[PDB]
């Protein structure tokens, strides 16, 4: 890797520094390469990890859509029959984004969720397993979208389980993983009232919790409730 | 249209 | 270059379809393909260049301005001294906006200005000349730094003689192109008074020759104008 | 802080 030769802080200091000057591309890399130094990561670290890649193909996600409205439009009636050029450009976007979902999915399974074994670690990493098998579900197309799609489902399904045994319904990445699995219930696997129920469950059983929470704790978790409430709102 | 969580977490 | 293979239509064609979706280093591979077929470029196909490689850049200065801050708050007096990664990544930033920088020169050099004739094309590629000078002058230190600067004035200046005999003080590659050498003479050059008198001058030829503009043109030349008058503001 | 010229014009 062209990161082998930097120190893992160096890594991170400069993932910090991409990050301030929004350069979110160099970002991944530099935490790509310090996931590649074979150990473990903080909190701190996962939360760069997570940023960097959800930028990179948060950017890839809203081209890919531009690129597929147009191809679609192309194929109405009535559309004048243009040539291969934006068939093949949005094959050009999407295979790059499968790559960096692709990349993702590599530095999980070699090796963060095997060696995470604190609930908050290997729930956020089992999120992301999620996330990124649904990233490459919204742009299948039905040869492997299905085992895709349960791809995503058993990586949200593992994660839920952990967080409802091991962490309180108001903490963070609890709520943030029940939230994109209700996006996935919603968007990707066709279940709309799963995804109403499991929001509505959701926000309810972290209401009944925020007592428990210190001021900074309860900005951080109704956050992410309104969020949930948004969805609803759109959804209902 | 949904909305997913962000990319920072507890 | 990878796009050779590409027709010259289907790279211009694609080039909208990026700048659709804001895919703007794609853009300005797609238009440097373009270039490369050794064919002169239309006005739009020159917008099209321009649009692409000043997204390109105009990320790489917004970065490189955060990381310069960030290095100089490192060399104040009271500042714990840490590593050379702030450097370091500076000067990554730093080399590839003057790799894109360069790019656009060659294209410039090889062979659109030699090949353009046309008061509208030639004024366009100088104007773009002193421009990417420019850039690459926001970042050199000292060794080059003034033949950098005179190459940016030596093109701006070519560009400014042929606008003055050959467009009428309204048109917008002219008044884009003053507006830019005005920029020049008080961020780079230390000319503060030269750039407010351009400036005003400018603004005031154009403004007596508004009234033979039809609507549409009129809207394009005021909106460059208030340009002027926004630095004009600042500047004094 | 300077404006400087939209890249497309005319
Ligand atoms: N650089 C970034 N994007 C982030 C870094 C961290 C982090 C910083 C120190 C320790 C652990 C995590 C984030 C999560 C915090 C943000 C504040 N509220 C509570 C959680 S986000
Ligand atoms: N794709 C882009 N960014 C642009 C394309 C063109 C262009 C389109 C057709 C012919 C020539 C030029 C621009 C300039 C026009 C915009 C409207 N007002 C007058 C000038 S900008
Ligand atoms: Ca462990
Ligand atoms: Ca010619
Ligand atoms: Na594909
Ligand atoms: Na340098």
């Amino acid at each position: 890797g062209a990161m082998g030769s930097m120190e893992r802080a160096s890594l991170i200091q400069k993932a910090k520094l991409a990050e301030q000057a929004e350069r979110y591309e160099d970002m991944a890399a530099f935490m790509k390469g310090a996931v590649e130094k074979g150990e473990e990561l903080s909190c701190e670290e996962r939360n760069l990890l997570s940023v960097a890649y959800k930028n990179v193909v948060g950017g890839q996600r809203a081209a890919w859509r531009v690129l597929s409205s147009i191809e679609q439009k192309s194929n109405e009636e009535g559309s004048e029959e243009k040539g291969p050029e934006v068939r093949e450009y949005r094959e050009k976007v999407e295979t790059e984004l499968q790559g960096v979902c692709d990349t993702v999915l590599g530095l999980l399974d070699s090796h963060l969720i095997k060696e995470a074994g604190d609930a908050e670690s290997r729930v956020f990493y089992l999120k992301m397993k999620g996330d990124y098998y649904r990233y490459l579900a919204e742009v299948a197309t039905g040869d492997d979208k299905k085992r895709i799609i349960d791809s995503a489902r058993s990586a949200y399904q593992e994660a839920m389980d952990i967080s409802k045994k091991e962490m309180p319904p108001t903490n963070p990445i609890r709520l943030g993983l029940a939230l994109n699995f209700s996006v996935f219930h919603y968007e990707i696997a066709n279940s709309p009232e799963e995804a109403i129920s499991l929001a509505k469950t959701t926000f309810d059983e972290a209401m009944a919790d925020l007592h428990t929470l210190s001021e900074d704790s309860y900005k951080d978790s109704t956050l992410i409730m309104q969020l949930l409430r948004d969805n609803l709102t759109l959804w209902t | 249209r949904s909305h997913s969580s962000p990319a920072s977490l507890q």
